[PDB]
């Protein structure tokens, strides 16, 4: 019965990493903003 | 038991999309160390 | 035979020929489905015709067409239209997919039709097309002797008839089949059934089959009365123990309930049980007298504090204000916790005198951690600092009222009226600063004793203190009210305490109310979303600091995909580092169920430009990974130690001490590097000031309780989320911002011991089980399955994580029951020969009794 439990535990990684992709893109926009300020 | 095995297909399908996240993370860490 | 022209001839006469025409179609349904696709509307149009009697054979034709076209929805309807030709017993991929498709659409309408009626599974409320396969599939799995697909689908389809009816026919009372069958119903239904009332009826059905008690599982019935918190089923279990008289069976039930029960259920097992009748032998057990003795007696037998390495830490300097005196006093209280050793205060004079007014709080509150578990002489420890005996100063006097909260927490009903009258006298006003310090420890003291229990008197008593807008005692007043509002709480107090936050703009007050608004909502899940929305919309730093922990407390236990997405956006969009730190710490409380994916999530957030983000993910990693496995979480904390930031190193050292408990002796390679850092960071001047302060505290966490107690949160011994353990970890997030709160961490330390005691009363003898385990027993800080027995397996440190390999020998005066039950906070195994030369040793338990 461990096959069913091991699968549901892997969706916890898939849950956060879907919205975490766009978080890096929004962070990249802040890094490019700070990059122009450092110059 | 094929209904549960079909749900497992999403894990291997989204795994390829997770690998795209690793591309932007290394590019982001280069910007963090730069600033 | 070809179905295309035959369905086009349906407009002619002689319907008898059409019967033989439909018979030849059943052969080509699996061959060519392309030519029949255009003639499909002729089949459905004749189904509603009352003069068309061939719908039985016509349903078989359309069932195998729409399915092959790629539409799984129509395959269910056209197959069951006749309710005859459909054969579920035939082995094919055509039926099995329709079964999985019908169940997929049945579980969706099960929760939607629950609002209209709860009997929908016994009635026609659901369209019978979705209930025909769902009923016949379970009956087919019952004949195949497979309970995995029968019980798993039943929990998803929201049908109580399957659990009740099928369990009677599967009875196997070898006496070991009915125990496991119900076990799958308790674990799966928590992560599957959304409705709290449907899963509540499931626990009530298992009580009837186990009511006769034919040497069945007594642990299953314990988890039923704790989750339901029903006074009817709780007191009914004790009534069965009166008919069948066993002193070893009734004890193991009583010691297990008092540990796993919430605050509201403990009052039912004591106050409510007395009114309806009780057992004089089982009444003192539920009152916590032998339970608190387990904390005092087990830890006192074997305790190694390693004074050699402890003296070098606290003898370095008398300075650094209260930051040094706290690190040495709180870490020392870890090793002596439960053993009632005052040697730090008594045997060592100088370390007490060097403390300032605010620094004497940790020296006094350390006794509350050391003497925790004393229901009799605990007041005598604070006797010189109690009110009416005065003190050397009123600043240290306030710490005595806080020490009573740590010792008596949850049992402090006797101290409820004692701590309340002190607040009422000072509730009017205050003319001095130290007067608020006296009420500061009183508010936190009355909050811990009444923690989990709703009390309107304490709430109204602390409400008047908030009106005075006190800078010191005003923060503890909100913390004392939040502990009484745990669980369901009072809905009116939600908006009242939230209104006072906007009206009164005080540093400590608003931050204290923010934590109080987090504690008032506990386990409410979506019911707390009204308060969460108000905090996320506000730009206040303190409202967003407590908004993360509000999600952590209500959404804990079973993980929620919505709570993860909420806490993720808070640590990104918001630029406040304290809120980003509080958001990543709140994520660990939702992930308590799965500890394997925690290191992978915190490692992604461990790379950023902010130090507070790395500081929060450090301690949040050690929360779930403390009492669990997966040693690789230490490698994630390795780059966090090299961080020049001071508070990142301190949170990393504390996180290392939580995961590395009992990881020595050829288990983890990182136990050698952490033992050197004990005296290395303190003596080194290159390190951070706060880095060496937490390294001394981390040194005492692994050796806490004499290298015995460990931090257990969401484990098999408790059975549910520990209320005392989850709150103590939230208070740790605030350390140097106000004054160290680490005293609240003592609630999460429980000892690990395995002993049989006797079959009647308390003994604690000395014996040897001689089983296979790694050697933690003789391992102390200095200056594969081999079936190999070990010297002393009794009590001490042992190895509770890998203990599943530890057996139990039947050659002694005891007898095996659960085959190493493994519960440390209960023990007291079955003794088949009481009052025998088991080499009994009388402990100090009579002092606390």
């Amino acid at each position: 019965y461990f096959k069913l439990k091991k699968l549901e535990k892997e969706y916890e990684l898939l849950t956060l990493q879907e919205d975490y992709i766009k978080d890096e893109q929004r962070h990249l926009k802040r890094e490019l903003k700070r990059a122009q300020e450092e110059v | 038991e094929q209904k549960i095995q079909e749900t497992e297909l999403k894990i291997r399908s989204k795994t390829e999309n997770v690998r795209r996240l690793e591309a932007q993370r290394n590019a982001l860490n280069d910007k963090v160390r730069f600033i | 035979t070809t179905a295309a022209p035959l369905l086009a001839l349906l407009r002619e006469n002689q319907d008898s020929v059409k019967t033989y025409a439909l018979e030849s179609i059943n052969n080509v349904v699996d061959q060519l489905w392309s030519e029949i696709s255009n003639e499909l509307p002729d089949i459905e149009a004749l189904y509603d015709d009352d003069t068309f009697s061939d719908r039985e054979m016509a349903a078989l034709i359309a069932s195998k067409v729409y399915y092959n076209l790629g539409e799984y929805e129509s395959a269910v309807k056209y197959a069951l239209a006749a309710k005859d030709r459909f054969d579920i017993d035939e082995k094919s991929q055509f039926v099995e997919t329709i079964v999985s498709k019908s169940i997929e659409m049945y579980v969706q309408e099960a929760s939607k039709q629950y609002t209209k009626d709860e009997q929908f599974y016994t009635k026609d409320i659901i369209d019978p097309k979705l209930t025909s396969i769902f009923e016949r599939m379970i009956e087919k799995c019952l004949k195949a002797s497979e309970l995995k697909l029968a019980l798993g689908i039943a929990l998803e389809g929201y049908r109580l008839d399957i659990i009740e009816s099928a369990l009677k026919s599967k009875l196997d009372q070898s006496t070991s089949e009915n125990v496991k069958i119900i076990n799958y119903l308790l674990t799966l239904a928590i992560t599957t059934v959304t409705n709290s009332k449907f899963r509540s009826s499931i626990l009530r059905k298992s009580f009837d089959f186990l009511m006769n008690m034919p040497n069945c599982d007594y642990l299953t019935l314990n988890k039923v009365v704790v989750n339901l918190n029903d006074a009817g089923l709780a007191l009914q279990l004790f009534k069965k123990l009166k008919e069948e008289n066993d002193e070893g069976l009734s004890a193991q039930i009583a010691f297990d309930l008092v540990s796993s029960a919430s605050q509201q259920l403990l009052e039912i097992l004591v106050t409510e049980l007395t009114a309806q009748g009780y057992d004089p032998a089982l009444l003192n057990i539920l009152s916590g007298l032998p339970t608190c003795d387990y904390y005092n007696t087990f830890l006192l037998n074997n305790k190694n504090i390693d004074i050699g390495l402890l003296n070098k830490s606290k003898s370095s300097l008398d300075g650094k204000f209260s930051l040094f005196h706290t690190a040495v006093s709180v870490a020392n209280g870890f090793m002596h916790a439960g053993t009632t050793d005052n040697s730090f205060i008594k045997a060592n004079l100088p370390w007490l005198g060097k403390a300032q007014n605010w620094a004497k709080f940790t020296a006094t509150a350390s006794l509350g951690v050391i003497h925790k578990g004393n229901l009799l002489e605990g007041k005598k420890v604070m006797a010189p600092y109690l009110p009416g005996s005065r003190a050397s100063s009123r600043f240290i006097k306030g710490g005595s009222l806080y020490g009573l909260g740590l010792i008596y927490a949850g049992f402090g009903r006797d101290t409820t009226d004692y701590l309340k009258n002190i607040i009422v006298e000072n509730s009017g006003t205050s003319g001095d600063e130290d007067v608020d310090v006296l009420l500061h420890g009183a508010s936190l003291g009355i909050g811990l004793a009444a923690m989990g229990s709703a009390n309107i008197e304490v709430y109204e008593a602390l409400k008047e203190v908030l009106y005075n807008d006190s800078a010191t005692s005003g923060e503890a007043a909100a913390l004392g009210m939040g502990l009484c509002m745990l669980g369901t709480g009072k809905p009116e107090a939600i908006h009242d305490m939230f209104t006072y936050s906007q009206e009164t703009q005080h540093g400590n007050i608003t931050r204290g109310l923010a934590v109080g608004l987090a504690l008032i909502n506990y386990g409410r899940q979506e019911l707390a979303d009204d308060l969460i929305t108000k905090m996320l919309a506000s730009d206040e730093s303190l409202l967003r600091y407590g908004g993360a922990f509000t999600i952590a407390l209500a959404y804990a236990g079973t993980g929620n995909n919505s709570a993860v997405k909420r806490l993720l956006h808070v640590a990104v969009s918001d630029s406040n580092d304290d809120v980003r730190r509080a958001a990543v710490i709140a994520l660990g409380f939702v992930l308590l169920r799965d500890y394997t994916t925690v290191p992978r999530i915190v490692q992604l957030l461990s790379k950023s430009h902010n130090a507070h983000v790395r500081c929060g993910t450090a301690f949040a990693l050690g929360i779930a990974c403390a009492g669990k496995g997966l040693q690789s979480a230490i490698d994630v904390l390795d780059p966090l130690t090299k961080d020049p930031v001071d508070f990142v190193r301190q949170a990393a050292m504390i996180a290392l001490s939580m995961i590395l408990i009992q990881q020595t002796e050829k288990l983890n390679p990182q136990v050698a590097d952490i033992n050197k850092n004990f005296l290395s960071v303190i003596t080194n001047k290159h390190q951070e000031g706060l880095a060496k302060f937490g390294a001394c505290v981390a040194q005492g966490i692994m050796n806490a309780g004499g290298r015995n107690v460990t931090i257990q949160l969401e484990n098999a011994d408790t059975g549910t989320l520990d209320t005392k353990s989850v709150v103590g970890l939230v208070m740790f997030s605030q350390f140097w911002y106000w004054f160290p709160l680490a005293h609240f961490l003592s609630l999460s330390f429980t000892p690990t011991t395995v002993i049989g005691i006797r079959g009647s009363d308390q003994a604690i003898p000395k014996f040897q089980m001689n089983c296979y385990a790694k050697e933690d027993a003789f391992s102390y800080p200095r200056m594969k399955y081999s079936s190999k027995p070990y010297k002393v397996d009794n009590m001490t440190r042992i190895l509770p994580q890998q203990s599943r390999y530890i057996s139990f020998i039947k050659d002694d005066r005891f007898v095996p029951v659960r085959k190493f039950k493994g519960n440390n906070g209960v023990v007291v195994l079955r003794d088949r020969e009481p009052k025998e030369p088991v080499a009994l040793i009388e402990t100090v338990r009579q002092m606390k009794d």
